[PDB]
């Protein structure tokens, strides 16, 4: 997978603002590409969170936000809950090889 | 509100070939398209292919080109898609998911901006 | 108490085939007695909005001209026939301005408009290269150019008919079935208003 990594989870404090990255090359996000923004639980249909690399789909509450920088691009939740603990997802373009997928951060809470 | 119905598990040997649909409520795709991606196991997500259903132009990912094809109805329309020469490393499950823009401007680009509403997905599973 | 001028609506409605919505008509009414009531009598609607003008008081309101249009359109799309509201349907069909008056009636005709195989007799635009200033019909149609090369004038890969058709059949749910819009569009200037309500006398 020439994806787009990013590190494998982070645990879960409750009620915070918690950042999680998505790194890619310049060829693949960086010259004109946006990168989008999907939560995931395990065993059912995926959910949208965030496209266009800014714009915030309705039905999303304001805790859910992100934006990219440069040859890279992040998400944030503020105010965790456990409701969150899911799989999290961040997807573009590939002028090598058409679309291209990350890894994907099962977000936990204790 | 939209629902993907899509067909139950499917098992199989090496070297065979599934073939599976996005059976899709009231019918009427009504020009939004239908991207194809598998989930493997224990790993991340991969496009597979992509069709805009009334335009009928079709994209294949290159690991899998020549090993898949897809059609749609598009009017009471059930896209199928099957693939060929299922080995071990092709057990997985079938998501299939929408793009919600259905007009020119980027609907003949469609394979950049989002894919809206996804399906439970169907796993697949080759006997070994 | 005589009241003759009775503007010509039972017409503008009821036409049992209204047009396709990449080419809609424009009645333009005036000069009549336009009593709005007899309106309320067909079925009831999915959207009455009035933007512009109370609706209840449509009788002692009066006017220069009013035009009349009509289309089909799927049921999930009908708010985007409002101003200010971007989409396809009403940034490649018809372009509402955003200082627009005048109300929008639109009604559901799921036994009207399908077949049992399908009806195709009503066609949208999905294609252009921008999109159109308000008040606006664009019939023609060009065969769609895409990639960097020509179309060599007809259809071909990259390079397809920009209208397309809609797919009607009975067995389809709701918000995917034909509702039937009409708008009313509304102005007022310098000239003979003659356009009020019928006058409610005693004999
Ligand atoms: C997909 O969209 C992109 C841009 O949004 C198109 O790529 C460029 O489009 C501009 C438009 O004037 C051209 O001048 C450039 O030559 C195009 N290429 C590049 C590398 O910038 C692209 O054409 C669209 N795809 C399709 C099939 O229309
Ligand atoms: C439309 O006009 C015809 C002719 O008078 C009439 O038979 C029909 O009932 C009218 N439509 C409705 C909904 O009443």
């Amino acid at each position: 997978q020439p994806g787009l990594t990013q590190p494998p989870s982070v645990s879960g404090a409750p009620g915070q603002r918690v950042t999680i990255s998505c790194t890619g090359s310049r060829s693949n996000i960086g010259a004109v590409y946006a990168v989008h923004w999907y939560q995931h639980v395990p065993g059912a249909a995926p959910k949208l969170l965030i496209y266009e690399n800014n714009n915030r789909p309705s039905g999303i509450p304001d805790r859910f936000s992100g934006s990219k920088s440069g040859t890279s691009a992040s998400l944030v939740i503020t105010g965790l809950q456990a409701e969150d603990e899911a799989d999290y997802l961040c997807q573009s373009y590939d002028r090598s090889v058409g679309v291209v997928f990350g890894g994907g951060t099962r977000l936990t809470v204790l | 509100e939209v629902q993907l119905v899509e067909s139950g598990a499917e098992v199989k040997n090496p070297g065979s070939s599934v073939k599976v649909s996005c059976k899709a409520s009231e019918g009427t795709f009504g020009s939004y398209p239908i991207i194809w991606v598998r989930q493997a196991p224990g790993q991340g997500l991969e496009w597979v292919g992509g069709i805009i259903p009334i335009l009928g132009t079709v994209i294949y990912a290159q690991k899998f080109q020549g090993r898949v094809t897809i059609t749609g109805d598009t009017y009471a329309g059930s896209a199928h898609m099957e693939l060929s020469g299922l080995r071990s490393e092709d057990t997985a499950v079938f998501y299939c998911a929408r793009g919600s823009y259905d007009y020119g401007d980027r609907l003949l680009n469609y394979t950049y901006y989002a894919m809206d509403v996804w399906g439970p997905g169907t796993t697949v599973t080759v006997s070994s | 108490p005589n009241i003759t001028n009775l503007c010509p609506f039972h017409e503008v409605f009821n036409a049992t085939t209204f047009a396709s919505v990449y080419a809609w008509n424009r009645k333009r009414i005036s000069n009549c007695v336009a009593d709005y009531s007899v309106i309320y009598n067909f079925a009831p609607f999915f959207a009455f909005k009035c933007y512009g003008v109370s609706p209840t008081k449509l009788n002692d309101l009066c006017f220069t001209n009013v035009y009349a249009d009509s289309f089909v359109i799927r049921g999930n799309e009908v708010s985007q026939i409002a101003p200010g509201q971007t989409g396809n349907i009403a940034d490649y069909n018809y372009k509402l301005p955003d200082d627009f008056t005048g109300c929008v009636i639109a009604w559901n005709s799921n036994n009207l408009d399908s077949k049992p195989s399908g009806n195709y007799n009503y066609l949208y635009r999905l294609l252009r290269k921008s999109k159109l200033k308000p008040f606006e019909r664009d019939i023609s149609t060009e065969i769609y150019q895409a990639g960097n090369k020509p179309c060599n004038g007809v259809a071909g890969p990259n390079c397809y008919s920009p209208l397309q058709s809609y797919g009607f059949r009975p067995t389809y749910g709701v918000g995917h079935q034909p509702y039937r819009v009409v708008v009313l569009s509304f102005e007022l200037l310098h000239a003979p208003a003659t356009v009020c309500g019928p006058k409610k006398s005693t004999n």
